[PDB]
């Protein structure tokens, strides 16, 4: 997961 | 401006959270990834920043009139938020966002644990199938009228779908003292  | 509209500072963009008011000034909650970019926005000045461990953060307007408390759809109408609330698992949600507009989905996780790598770790997180993409960060996760979250992060897309994590809007509101619009 990545920050959007 | 509503909930999931652009805001943007130099290059970057991330979208609106809600327009909250705290002590009966306008402000706007967003990602807190996002206020740690900078203090200057589109919509006006950063005043509280959390990121990581939580994700939120707050913008003074400089423009009162501008704070609309409803949630842009992508469709030409709004939704009109009244209160907010908490996620349930199995709960039907709607997303807003500047990059992908209007997605939904279901609750399927609380209380997620999100390791982003070099940007940090999160907690207390919602967790839902709804699909986000970069840009979409800060907007709202909503149902009807109740605020829920403010977008963080995930995987995937919007083509291939994906799981995508909130920061829970009340534990924001009562940081600041806010209400929701």
């Amino acid at each position: 997961p990545a920050p959007f | 401006i509503a909930g999931g509209e652009a805001i943007t500072t130099g290059g970057s963009r991330c979208s609106l959270g809600f327009n909250v008011s705290v002590n009966g000034v306008a402000h706007a909650l967003t990602a807190g990834h996002c206020t740690n970019i900078s203090a200057s926005w589109s919509i006006g000045t950063r005043t509280g920043t959390s990121f990581p461990n939580n994700d939120y953060g707050i913008i003074r307007h400089s423009n009162p009139a501008a704070a609309d408390g409803r949630v842009y759809l992508y469709n030409g109408s709004y939704q009109d938020i009244t209160t907010a609330g908490n996620a349930f698992v199995g709960q039907a949600v709607q997303r807003s966002g500047s990059t992908t507009g209007l997605r939904s989905g279901s609750v399927t996780g609380l209380n997620a644990t999100v390791n982003y790598g070099s940007s940090g770790i999160v907690y207390g997180m919602i967790q839902t199938n709804v699909c986000a993409q970069p840009g979409d960060s800060g907007g709202s996760l909503f149902a009807g009228s109740t605020a829920l979250g403010l977008t963080s992060g995930g995987s995937g897309n919007c083509r291939t779908g994906g799981t995508t994590f909130y920061q829970p809007v009340t534990e924001a509101l009562s940081a600041y003292g806010a209400t929701v619009l």
